[PDB]
RNA sequence: ACCACAAAAGGUGUUAGUUCAUCUAGACAGCCGGACGGUGGCCAUGGAAGUCGGAAUCCGCUAAGGAGUGUGUAACAACUCA
């Protein structure tokens, strides 16, 4: 936030600096990011995160999610 | 020799400070000051002149010396 | 904000009688009598007892605050001076010229003079204020003391004795001569 | 008869004392080869309360907790030459740094062994004070002896 | 020969001070603002140069 | 965690009140580390000083008016730099501890509190 | 209004507002006193004790005191700061 204001003087405009929710380069809204770690769809891929679908065919689903379904707390 | 500050006697406003007023439909009566609303507006009711209970802007009246 | 009123306190102690008309000050004490003009201020003295007057502004801003407390600060400086007096001591600097500073009568007026600052012939002078004494020191080197009763005459005649002696187009770390404000206390003794 | 208080320190065998005793009645040369019967173990960076009554050097040693957990270390080095730091890692002798801290002068103000010991066991910078661990981290698992030197 | 009591004293009045840096005023040490209104009161400031 | 410290100074001055009996109220005044260090390992054995920020004690007095309201007579006698001393000797030995010892050229006591009363000592 | 101009950046000039933290559980500011001990820690040893220079960045008492914020110094003393 001091940072971005030191490169805000750089630009034209007057443009502002917001703040982010949501984990900032993914959608999905930070409390909501936290309840879909704990169910287990959120497969970690290098710098950004496939999400689990219901729609999928059920067979690759399970095999690329291997840690959704079951007793895991 | 003493503290020889002499007066500055003023007349306040106050709850219970009895007003004439003098621009309006109440036109020159007598209210009392019933609470203070804030530096401008005060809450007033004169009952027995015949001015009924309302807020005022204190340009439309003029502070009496009496109180009560 | 404009606050609805603010006040302040001042505290008036024994062997002194204030005298507040309109804003016309009067202050007696055991050393004198001192008169101050307040007309251009908007505040309202209040006595609530001999010994501690109120000042208050109803329905100011901030400045006019600042302007109360300010009050306040020049009428407790005018206690102080009127029951302590004003005493400030100031030192020399020099380095290879000594500074020689006379009391002379010039028509009636009792100018202080400066010679041989820095080695100048100009014989520099500087009035001397009504209310404000001068004497020199006992066995302390370089040492000049004005006391008096307010702090406005006081202060400025030694701002007029400091300030005559400015160097011009030297080194002011280097050329560091002058004559300094040292002490700022009261004349008596105990205080 | 009178009281003459000097604070001596580091040196090797016989390692500028005339400036500081000159006006206590003491000698400058003898007075640095008095000091080598005291620091000669204890070959490790100490200090010396040197205390002269007017008329002979008679230094003292002053008790000091860091020096003892140099003198439970490695003392390997002879005079300027070891080219880096003349510095060596050492033995952890747990039970020998807490004796020896919780008896010298009992200062820092300490209501336990296990206080003494933390301080001047866990201010090790030079030495590991473990076999398999290290100093400045082990005073909050050092609960042993503590009623014993109490 | 200063003496040193007295060139503290000096030094007090003169050289404990702070730069402003548009404006080249000189500024107490503690204060922050500079008091003028060609300048605009800006408040980028830097300690002043001792000797040497 | 500042209002942790401060849950545990209510409650550590919870715990040295209802545990002691016998209070010394102490004028420690521009007191240094050299003279308090020497008070620390001396009073080892029966007297616990409590030093600390006596408008934090205002409070503190005011909350326990529940519990010992006998402890009212004391807000009054926190004006002033002062300490506490917390035992359980009653008058003698502690005041003869605090006062007459480590003096140089303020170790004093100005109040006694035993059980509910005051005393001169 | 067309329309005969104004910008980036600032301002403790003043007013209102958002958020965080201390928040009356006496806050900041100021004045008064502390600012310990291990510890000249390990060192490069003419001399280095926080302080020409290097790495580790600890513990106890605590109400609080840094293997120290500058100065002074052949080295300290000492003032001062969190």
């Amino acid at each position: 936030v001091e940072g971005l204001r030191r490169a805000r003087y750089k630009f034209p405009g007057q443009q502002k600096i917001i703040l982010s929710k949501k984990w900032g380069f993914t959608n999905l809204d930070r409390p909501e990011y936290l309840k879909k770690r704990e169910a287990g769809e959120v497969k970690d891929d290098g710098a950004f995160v496939k999400f689990l679908s219901k729609k999928g065919s059920l067979e690759n689903n399970i095999r690329e999610f291997p840690e959704y379904f079951a007793a895991q707390a | 020799t003493d503290s020889i500050v002499k007066a500055s006697n003023w007349r306040l406003v106050e709850v219970g400070r009895v007003v004439l007023i003098k621009k309006g439909q109440s036109a020159g009566k007598l209210a009392a000051i019933v609470e203070i609303i804030d530096q401008k507006k005060v809450l007033i009711d004169g009952p027995k002149a015949g001015v009924p209970r309302q807020a005022i802007n204190l340009g439309q009246v003029v502070l009496t010396p009496l109180t009560f | 904000m404009k606050y609805i009123q603010t006040e302040q306190q001042i505290e008036v102690p024994e062997g002194v009688t204030v005298s507040i008309k309109s804003r016309i000050v009067k202050v007696v004490g055991p050393r004198g009598t001192l008169t101050k003009n307040l007309k251009h201020i908007d505040v309202t003295f209040t006595k609530v007892n001999n010994q501690l007057i109120k000042v208050a502004v109803h329905n100011g801003g901030r400045k006019h605050v600042a302007a109360l407390r300010t009050v306040k600060s020049l009428v407790d400086n005018m206690i102080t001076g009127v029951t302590k007096g004003y005493k400030y001591k100031m030192r020399y600097v020099y380095a290879h010229f000594p500074i020689n500073v006379n009391i002379v009568e010039k028509d009636g007026a009792k100018f202080i003079e400066v010679r041989n600052f820095l080695g100048d012939k100009k014989i520099r002078n500087v009035p001397v204020r009504d209310g404000v004494t001068i004497e020199f020191s006992t066995n302390v080197k370089d040492e000049i003391v004005l006391s008096g009763n307010s702090v406005e005459d006081v202060s400025q005649n030694a701002a007029d004795l400091q300030q005559i002696c400015r160097v011009r187009n030297k080194d002011i770390r280097k050329f560091l001569d002058g004559i300094y404000v040292s002490h700022k206390g009261f004349i008596t003794e105990d205080l | 008869e009178v009281k003459y208080l000097y604070l001596r320190a580091v040196g090797g065998e016989v390692g500028l004392a005339p400036k500081i005793g000159p006006l206590g009645l003491s000698p400058k040369k003898v007075g640095e080869d008095i000091a080598k019967a005291t620091k000669e173990k204890g070959i490790k960076v100490t200090v010396q309360l040197k205390i002269q009554n007017r008329q002979a050097a008679a230094s003292v040693v002053p008790s000091a907790s860091s020096l003892v957990i140099t003198a439970l270390k490695e003392p390997p080095r002879d005079r300027k030459k070891d080219k880096n730091v003349k510095h060596s890692g050492n033995i952890q002798l747990d039970e020998i740094i807490e004796i020896a801290r919780q008896m010298r002068d009992k200062s820092f103000g300490r209501t336990l062994a296990s206080v003494t010991k933390e301080i001047l066991g866990t201010a090790q910078s030079v030495g590991c004070r473990v076999d398999f661990k290290n100093p400045h981290d082990i005073i909050e698992g050092i609960n042993a002896g503590e009623i014993e030197i109490p | 020969i200063i003496e040193p009591s007295l060139k503290a004293l000096a030094s007090k009045y003169n050289c404990d001070k702070s730069v402003c840096r548009k404006c080249y005023a000189r500024l107490p040490p503690r204060a922050t603002n500079c008091r003028k209104r060609k300048c605009g009161h800006t408040n980028q400031l830097r300690p002043k140069k001792k000797l040497k | 965690g500042i209002r942790e410290k401060k849950a545990e100074y209510f409650a550590k001055l919870r715990e040295y009140l209802e545990e002691y009996k016998s209070l010394f109220v102490v004028g420690v005044d521009n007191v240094s580390s050299q003279q308090m260090h020497e008070v620390r390992k001396e009073l080892r054995g029966r007297a616990v000083v409590l030093m600390g920020k006596n408008t934090m004690v205002r409070r503190a007095i005011r909350g326990f008016l529940s519990d010992l309201p006998d402890f009212e007579k004391l807000l009054p006698f926190v004006k002033g730099n002062v300490g506490f001393v917390f035992t359980n000797e009653p008058l003698t030995e502690i005041k003869n501890v605090i006062v007459s010892n480590r003096v140089a050229a303020g170790l004093t006591v100005v109040q006694v509190y035993d059980n509910g009363q005051v005393f001169p000592s």
